[PDB]
């Protein structure tokens, strides 16, 4: 057994060069072609299956895509961990930065608190910080357009890097897209005496975005290519494993977020644990995350019932509240908040709350749903008090426990169908508990991402596995929007761009100035527009106009049914 | 002339076909308790412990002993290894802390914090601060007060299974003398067992390298109706009157807590139809908890002169005859045997599994046993062994009692301090 695989990797899927030019993070997943009409039980199985592909060790004898368990990635991970421990030994003038946009950025935040906590537990000076595009407000809110500035990322980096002697910068971008990350990587390589850049993403470099950056002279593909060249001299590292497409096309927050989470946690834990063979250790940890998958999805039946409960509330104009203890509350917030841009939900629809280190409860109503997420190491007295008051009867809880502990009798009566997740003991010296924590965070994320994803699908808000009702709030999404038109119409690239721009600026006229305008102009104007995609698509399919399409959609229950009917 | 008693006491007769049946039903429900999927569904939970033999430098016998009394608080570290001559060895470390006035005079929480401070000290000094050691707390919710104080503190973290039963303290206390001992069992007021299982067969643990002590918690065997057919009238009545109806059914067929009552209800079945005290249900005999288990031990220690038996009946306001007193011998006899025969079915189910998880046809194992119902009950200790060895061929079992002058989680601290002396 080259790799002591715990859960069976899913059966190899359809992926090769003949499948699609389009990079894999953007490609449609072959397992979800029937996502739109799948029932709750089938959805949990599918998304669980997709989530597992990240763990799948190489398939065909000839590497089409360097997967996570490939020798190349583990070696690179080892090499990067080698560089980090050198810094950890020299805290004085040392700093470790993690960076990214959106969800990639939110994981960095999570990583910095946790790993700073670890050092603190050893009486060591915390050396981690995070950089998220748009600053701290972007952690809890949708400010994705802020990543379209390379200069902003560099600016944020210089402040935190001020006065340091040696700085590792881990730039995270699942799609290898964000200018915010590219600028930082480029800047680091001009001064390798201080900076060590590490690029994290999940496409081959050759599939990285190569379109021009508004405030930079190099494209994403170009910066990454130079790093690849530089990796040969050990002055920079490119970590770009194959994990495959999302169950919902382009939803980088899901597998990408889980994969982001696992890759960094695994190599960094290994570095702290080491201070010399850690190849052995990196695998031990990876196998820990693998187990969290079986543990969570063994509750698929209860997840599906829950999926129906949440979906029922939403269809009924109800609201959804996610009340999480400690860091699980943050995870809850991250889930709800991502629904706004991913889908078309209101911020009130799904909200996470943090109990720990009165306004809502008194205004809660009977159509609202509240889910409580906690561990048995939390303050169960505080939980119970709040739980007893809520009764508002449409309640369920997700509780993580360690084998041996049992839930109090009073909580059993309040939650007769509780989602009970049992975790085996870890014997990892010191980090046992940290690894214990990370797998619990990932587990919660999978459940919530599956629930929120599933909840929106049942209401007909997607088509096949695409975000049909997407709002174009940044450049990455614009290209994504464009690709969707090509896929469903089969029409030329030229015909689709024209229709998209016409829809953005609508009712404005066509002109030479618009065709030649920078992408940045289109984003500012489009970011607040609605039903942009369905208007442009209906115009294309029926040889029609934008005004005829608008009348039809209003008469329809959704944008989705109108297009399915036309197709 | 009727011989009808023999018909009634036939209710307690169990044949080998019935005992094997239990052994299989037993193995099944403790397989379920090991499999991650069916753990929460299983009657027998098969919780694991911190007791483990692994490559990372852990051996069975490794132990952390806390002892408290007066202002003084002691900590001991027991560690098993391999000696200079490659010999099986043991080495102990001690440290004694003084409790400040304010802490002792203060609360319970103010105290266990000073304790969790003096433990970090001791463990940070011997470099064992995160190597999870089995725990026992001696004296001269407590299990939780200690865990809390540690969680509040940020040094390290212990799970709830650190604390060891009396069943496993037994096993260890014996293992020091008989290294082949890989099973531990209690049969007294209660009944529970532990044993060494292959880490690869334990799914509720992260690791497949080595073997671990698993607390069976087999008392709850039958809670899922695994015994519905073996249960008698008398068996169900106790459960309905008990504090935990529908629970611990197996432990109730064997518990020294309800063994005595089980005789009483048999006697009340004899007075109702049969010539036992000529229909006279005494004033005490009709009372619950009257017939203590210490009685059945006495009646069966009777040297055949009936005197020891009369002394009991003469206490329950009963004036017996040479006839009816000898039925009481047979009543207790019919329960004691079933209590033994039932216990032997479970322990066989364990041993037979340990032989299937071992590439040996013959398995020379050793059992560490303790319990009032075992060590003091005259005939029980033997008829038990007999049934076991009939159910586990190809197994040279060796039973050993945990020595006296020692009770729990302290037999262990004494049985080890007497082997650094070597
Ligand atoms: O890692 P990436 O590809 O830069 O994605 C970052 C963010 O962009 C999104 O795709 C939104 O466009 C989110 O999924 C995520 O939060
Ligand atoms: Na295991």
């Amino acid at each position: 057994y080259q790799h002591v695989i715990e859960t069976p990797e899913p059966g190899e899927w359809e992926l090769s060069g003949y499948e699609a030019a389009v990079p894999i993070t953007e490609k449609s997943n072959p397992l979800t072609r029937n996502l739109d009409k799948a029932d709750a039980e089938k959805i949990v199985k599918l998304l669980g299956q997709c989530d597992a592909e990240i763990f799948q060790e190489e398939g065909q004898i000839v590497p089409t895509y360097q997967r996570l368990y490939s020798e190349s990635v583990l070696t690179t991970m080892l090499q990067v961990a080698g560089k980090v421990q050198e810094v950890l030994k020299e805290p004085d003038g040392g700093l470790v930065v993690l960076s990214g946009g959106g969800t990639s950025g939110r994981m960095a935040f999570l990583m910095s608190v946790s790993f700073n906590q670890l050092m603190k537990g050893l009486g060591q000076k915390p050396l981690y910080t995070y950089l998220i595009a748009g600053g701290d407000r972007s952690v809890v809110a949708s400010r994705e357009q802020t990543e379209d500035s390379a200069l902003h990322g560099i600016e944020e980096l210089k402040k935190v890097a001020a006065g340091k002697k040696r700085v590792v910068v881990i730039g995270i971008s699942v799609g290898l897209s964000a200018p915010f990350v590219a600028g930082q990587m480029d800047y680091c390589m001009d001064n390798t005496a201080v900076f060590l850049p590490v690029l994290v993403g999940f496409n081959p470099v050759s599939m990285a975005r190569n379109d021009p950056i508004e405030d930079w002279r190099s494209t994403f593909r170009q910066v990454a290519e130079r790093m690849q060249k530089m990796q040969e001299k050990q002055e920079a590292f490119v970590l770009n494993p194959a994990i495959g497409p999302e169950g919902l096309s382009g939803s980088s927050r899901m597998k990408g977020g889980g994969a982001t989470k696992i890759l960094l946690e695994t190599l960094l834990l290994a570095a702290h644990k080491t201070v010399v063979s850690s190849q052995r250790c990196l695998l031990e940890i990876l196998r820990t995350f693998e187990r969290a998958h079986q543990v969570t999805y063994s509750q698929s039946s209860k997840i599906a019932t829950l999926m129906k409960q949440v979906g029922i509330s939403l269809e009924k104009k109800g609201r959804v509240h996610l009340v999480g203890w400690q860091t699980l509350g943050i995870i809850a917030i991250m889930d709800g908040v991502e629904c706004i841009h991913t889908f078309g939900a209101d911020f009130q629809d799904i909200r996470g709350f943090l109990i720990g280190d009165t306004s809502i409860l008194p205004s809660l109503t009977e159509t609202d749903t509240v889910v409580f997420i906690f561990t048995l190491d939390d303050n169960l007295t505080e939980v119970q008090a709040l739980a007893e008051r809520v009764r508002c009867q449409n309640i369920q809880a997700l509780v993580h426990s360690t084998v041996g502990q049992s839930l109090p009798a009073p909580l059993k009566k309040l939650f007769p169908s509780l989602i009970s997740i049992t975790w085996p003991l870890l014997f990892f010296d010191y980090e046992g508990t940290y690894v214990q924590k990370f797998q619990r965070e990932l587990s919660t994320k999978w459940v919530l991402n599956t629930v929120s994803t599933g909840a929106h699908v049942l209401l007909g808000k997607i088509l096949q596995n695409h975000m049909l009702d997407l709002r174009i709030a940044n450049s990455k999404l614009f290209w994504r929007a464009l690709a969707m038109l090509q896929r469903f119409s089969g029409q030329s690239k030229a015909r689709c761009i024209e229709s998209l721009l016409q829809a953005i600026h609508f009712p404005q006229p066509l002109s030479d100035d618009v065709r030649a305008a920078p992408i940045s102009c289109h984003v500012q104007v489009a970011h607040e527009k609605e039903k942009v995609i369905p208007t442009a698509l209906l115009s294309l399919l029926l040889r029609c106009s934008i005004s005829e399409a608008k009348a039809r959609l209003s008469a329809a229950s959704s944008v989705c049914e109108v297009v399915r009917s036309a197709l | 002339k009727k011989e009808k008693v023999e018909q009634i006491l036939a209710e307690f007769q169990l044949q080998e076909e019935d005992l094997k049946k239990v052994m299989r039903r037993m193995q099944k429900e403790m397989d379920r308790g090991l499999r991650l999927e069916t753990h929460e569904e299983a009657s027998v939970k098969m919780l694991p412990t911190y007791v483990r033999s692994t490559p990372e430098g852990s051996e069975v016998g490794d132990f952390l002993s806390l002892d408290l009394g007066g202002t003084n608080f002691r900590v001991m570290l027991v560690k098993v290894g391999e000696g200079e001559e490659g010999q099986w060895s043991v080495k102990t470390k001690h440290q004694m802390y003084s409790i400040p006035e304010d802490a002792m005079t203060g609360t319970a929480e103010m105290l266990f914090d000073y304790i969790s401070e003096c433990i970090s000290d001791f463990l940070d000094k011997h470099q064992m601060k995160h190597k999870k050691l089995p725990l026992g707390f001696t004296f001269s919710n407590v299990v939780g007060l200690l865990r809390d104080a540690i969680k509040r503190r940020g040094d390290f973290e212990m799970d709830v299974v650190a604390m060891v039963n009396d069943t496993v303290a037994t096993m260890i206390s014996c293992y020091y003398e008989d290294h082949q001992c890989e099973v531990g069992m209690i049969v007294g007021t209660g009944c529970n067992a532990c044993y060494m299982e292959e880490m690869q067969n334990v799914e509720l643990v992260e690791g497949d390298e080595g073997r671990m002590c698993v607390n069976t918690e087999w008392g709850a065997f039958g809670d899922s109706g695994e015994l519905d057919e073996f249960l008698l009238e008398y068996d169900r009545l106790v459960d309905e009157s008990s504090a935990n109806p529908g629970q611990q059914l197996y432990e109730k067929l064997i518990g020294g807590k309800y063994m005595g009552e089980l005789v009483r209800l048999v006697l009340l079945r004899l007075v109702d139809e049969n010539l036992l005290f000529h229909g006279e249900a005494s004033e005490q005999l009709r009372t619950r908890g009257a017939f203590e288990t210490r009685f059945v031990s006495q009646v069966e220690s009777d040297t055949g002169d009936r005197k020891q038996i009369y002394n009991i009946l003469s206490t329950l306001g009963l004036r017996p005859s040479t006839t009816d007193c000898d039925i009481v011998r047979r009543a207790c006899e019919s329960v004691s045997t079933r209590a033994a025969h039932m216990c032997s079915a479970g322990l066989a189910g364990v041993i037979n599994r340990m032989r299937e998880s071992r590439s040996e046809d013959v398995m020379r194992i050793t059992v560490g046993v303790d319990g009032s119902v075992y060590k003091l009950h005259p005939s029980f200790k033997e008829r038990f062994h007999a049934s076991v060895r009939r159910l586990t061929p190809s197994c040279e079992i060796t039973f050993i009692e945990s020595e006296e002058g020692s009770g729990r989680g302290a037999a262990l601290v004494s049985a080890v301090a007497c082997k650094k002396a070597c």
